[PDB]
């Protein structure tokens, strides 16, 4: 039996059971098709699609079918590179069949498009790893895929304000799926700022009235990627609400797979430092199933150093953890934003005994300079470390007034400064929270994040 | 190995208070806090 | 019509040799011609060693020009200089990426990753880019220095249209002026950092003013001059006059009268760029050509 004619019947009637680039699912049928299609030139295949009965009179659809016939005819299963032109060509045609909202067999083509999208992403990574041997630039294949998915994303239109049906068109069903796929691509090619267009146009294109109406897994991944983006722009609160809601939503999911536990671990890897910057420390109870004991010990060491005002402790912890923190884009933001919390707790413990217990309303700069001598420890000026480092070049016990001034400007210390008296006056009180308020409330009030529930 | 260590979420066929209320009130004597308190006592004593 | 790479090297050699000391009278000539060298590299799609060397030394010449034009009174506005310096740093960064992707190395990469970290000192993009580079680039003393400057310059109260404030920034102005006086600070890097003296001083006085009570006396000019490393009194007087900080007793600044919350006044032009006396003194002890050749 003519298997090309048969396949063209199936494709002409929206039966895409054999329309796939995955030879692990299509191998035998594609082999038969390859033996039967050998002989025919490109124009003969194009004619096979053009003159086929019941074939939709769509140029892009017929281009897709012809491209799949070229693939099946010329595919070399022994060489992923030699067959890559056919594979990527057919993928681009397939996505082209989705740009028109009223394209033929659009609803049947969408699942095919998602399937082939996962396949072509895997193959695109595989081929990008050999960019030197293939004479291609870095991430060229996957970036091409990102362009295709970007045009598909632009073709998705918002709902009509007075729509006649509640039909969720399949282009809307995969909207968040496409957003997370595209943003993941932008993260893997190491150009995550390209997510900005994708994040800006997501909600305007969505027909769903609430963000919680998408699949909760896609919600979790979206909050994960959005939080990582925010954190890439050093917006710690905006990232924090996304990581937090992501991990809560993950706690609601039934723990079916190990990959869900590892995804929760991926969320925590960012939620713990982001929270710590905002003065929040986790309770390890609900985090036992997602974190090893050694990770908990590490973050607990950092927790002690920040909690009791040990700047040298914090810088030492960042120095020992430098390599994996840079891998997750975490070193710079912690190096910059953990110090003010650590200082806050340092002068918190100082003002506690000095003011609430010993009844001294004044904080001389010399006292805070000795305290900073204990907390900071060595600096670039000090001997034994004659080369400057991010861990010894920033913090110096000489800059008492600067630390106090930043503490007061961040709202972490309610006090007045006297530079010519060289002292810092707090309010005479026994309650320490009146002088040093809760840090998370102050930070979140000064930096109000966007709505944690998107919409 | 790369699927488990990479930051990108893994694909899975799909089918609470976790933060400290306040860590300022729950104070625990720390080693560093002990040396800091001792420094506060020595400074309080040299400056009489 | 276009120079091949080796005569672009010959031309930049000619400039480093014969035009650097012609000084602020030849700033336009120099900037235009260097831009022409880089453009000749782009005409031939050439990112080879000659393009790296030329863009590197051209970046250094831009850094020297930044200090020379400001030490004198000649130009005041360094917009084009900073624009072409930034574009050259972007070119160098892209070439470094392509060389790393090809398995090669560039010996001066770390220096110009630091300069790149100082081009847009408040853009988190360059922290993002610096964190994914190799460890020998990241842990290089020059990159470490630039990172320290980016940390001490960060300010949660930095105000400018289109700039999102970030949490828990340091605003370590005192540490900034401590590092600017360090003899270990590379001179050209210092020249690059002198572009932010006015901003850092403004936000220092703002942050300090928020800590003073209402009836606090004006802050003497001596304290603010040692704290902010002003070259002389005329500079701090012109600084207070620019930002409408009332000068009492002719030597003191009444910080509560500072009504501005942004370094950039809405209607008037920015205060002219300034320099540090220590860096000029260091420049007079070393040659232009020496600095440009590394």
């Amino acid at each position: 039996m003519d298997m090309a004619n048969q396949l063209l019947d199936e494709l002409a009637h929206g039966n895409f059971s054999h329309l796939t680039l995955n030879l692990s699912q299509n191998g035998r049928e594609i082999a038969i098709l390859q033996k039967q299609l050998t002989g025919f030139d490109d124009k003969q295949l194009e004619t096979f699609v053009e003159q086929h009965p019941a074939m939709p009179n769509d140029t892009r659809f017929k281009i897709m079918c012809t491209s799949f016939l070229n693939y099946a005819r010329d595919v070399d299963p022994w060489s992923a590179w030699s067959s890559s032109d056919l594979i990527f060509e057919f993928y681009q045609c397939l996505i082209n069949c989705l740009i028109n909202d009223n394209a033929p067999h659009i609803e049947m083509l969408i699942p095919v498009a998602t399937r082939e999208t996962e396949f072509i992403i895997n193959l695109a990574g595989k081929l990008d790893s050999f960019h030197l041997q293939l004479h291609t630039r870095s991430h060229q294949f996957l970036s091409h895929i990102s362009s295709i998915l970007s045009r598909l994303f632009n073709s998705i239109k918002p709902p009509r304000g007075n729509a006649s049906s509640t039909n969720i068109p399949g282009k809307q069903r995969i909207l968040l799926y496409l957003v997370n796929k595209l943003n993941n691509i932008y993260f893997r090619i190491e150009s995550p700022q390209l997510c900005s267009n994708i994040f800006k146009n997501f909600q305007p294109k969505s027909m769903l009235a609430h963000f919680n109406e998408y699949q909760l897994d896609q919600q979790i991944e979206y909050r994960y990627l959005l939080g990582r983006y925010y954190l890439l722009n050093s917006q710690v609160h905006n990232a924090f609400v996304q990581f937090n809601e992501a991990f809560q939503s993950l706690l609601n999911l039934p723990l079916t797979n190990q990959a869900i536990t590892r995804n929760g671990t991926r969320i925590l890897n960012y939620m713990i430092p982001t929270g710590l910057i905002l003065g929040k420390m986790v309770k390890w109870g609900p985090l036992r199933p997602f974190l090893s004991q050694e990770t908990i010990d590490n973050w607990s060491v950092l927790y002690k150093h920040v909690r009791y005002g040990n700047i040298q402790g914090v810088s030492l912890w960042l120095r020992q953890n430098e390599r994996h923190l840079c891998a997750r884009q975490l070193l710079i933001v912690l190096l910059e934003k953990l110090p003010m919390v650590t200082y806050r707790n340092l002068i918190k413990t100082v003002i506690k005994s000095w003011t609430t217990e010993w009844g001294q309303n004044k904080l001389p700069y010399s006292l805070i300079e000795r305290v900073l001598q204990l907390s900071i420890g060595p600096t670039f000026e000090d001997p034994g470390a004659q080369e400057i480092t991010i861990y010894n070049g920033i913090h110096s016990p000489k800059n008492v007034e600067n630390v106090l001034v930043t503490l007061i400007n961040l709202g972490l210390l309610r006090a007045n400064c006297f530079p010519q008296l060289q002292l810092c006056v707090v309010k005479k009180t026994t309650m320490i929270q009146e002088i040093v308020p809760p840090v998370n409330e102050r930070i979140t009030k000064m930096f109000p994040a966007h709505s944690h529930v998107l919409w | 190995k790369s699927l488990e260590e990479d930051d990108e979420f893994e694909d899975f066929p799909i089918d609470t208070n976790i933060w400290e209320e306040n860590w300022d009130d729950v104070e625990v004597d720390d080693d560093f806090t002990n040396e800091l308190k001792a420094e506060l006592d020595r400074y309080k004593r040299e400056n009489q | 019509d276009v120079r091949p790479p080796h005569i672009l090297v010959k031309t930049l050699d000619y400039i480093v040799d014969n035009l650097l000391t012609t000084l602020p009278e030849s700033e336009g000539f120099l900037w235009d011609r260097m831009r022409s060298i880089r453009q000749d590299f782009t005409y031939q799609n050439y990112s080879g060693p000659e393009a790296v060397d030329c863009n590197e030394r051209i970046v250094r010449i831009h850094l020297l020009i930044l200090h020379i034009m400001v030490k004198s009174n000649v130009e005041f506005s360094l917009q084009q200089e900073l624009e072409q310096l930034h574009k050259s740093l972007i070119t160098l960064s892209e070439i470094y990426d392509d060389v790393r992707s090809s398995g090669g190395t560039c010996p001066n990469e770390a220096e110009f990753r630091a300069y790149a970290l100082l081009s847009k000192i408040r853009d988190p993009q360059y922290d993002e880019n610096i964190q994914r580079l190799p460890k020998h680039i990241f842990q290089d003393k020059l990159v470490q220095m630039a990172l320290c400057f980016r940390r001490v310059i960060s300010n949660s109260a930095y105000t400018e249209r289109g700039f999102v404030k970030t949490e828990n920034c340091l605003n370590f102005y005192a540490r900034f002026f401590q590092l600017m006086q360090s003899p270990s600070l590379p001179l050209l890097m210092g020249f690059f950092l002198q572009m932010h003296l006015t901003d850092i001083r403004f936000y220092a006085l703002r942050a300090l003013s928020h800590t003073l009570n209402k009836k606090h006396k004006p802050i003497p000019f001596i304290y603010l001059e040692n704290m902010l490393l002003f070259n002389n009194r005329q500079e701090i007087i012109e600084f207070c006059n620019y930002y409408s900080i009332e000068i009492i007793n002719g030597d003191a600044a009444d910080l509560k009268t500072l009504q501005h919350y942004s370094h950039k006044l809405s209607e008037t032009q920015p205060l002219k760029k300034t320099y540090l006396t220590c860096l000029e003194r260091r420049l007079q002890k070393t040659t232009y050509k020496g600095l440009i050749n590394g």
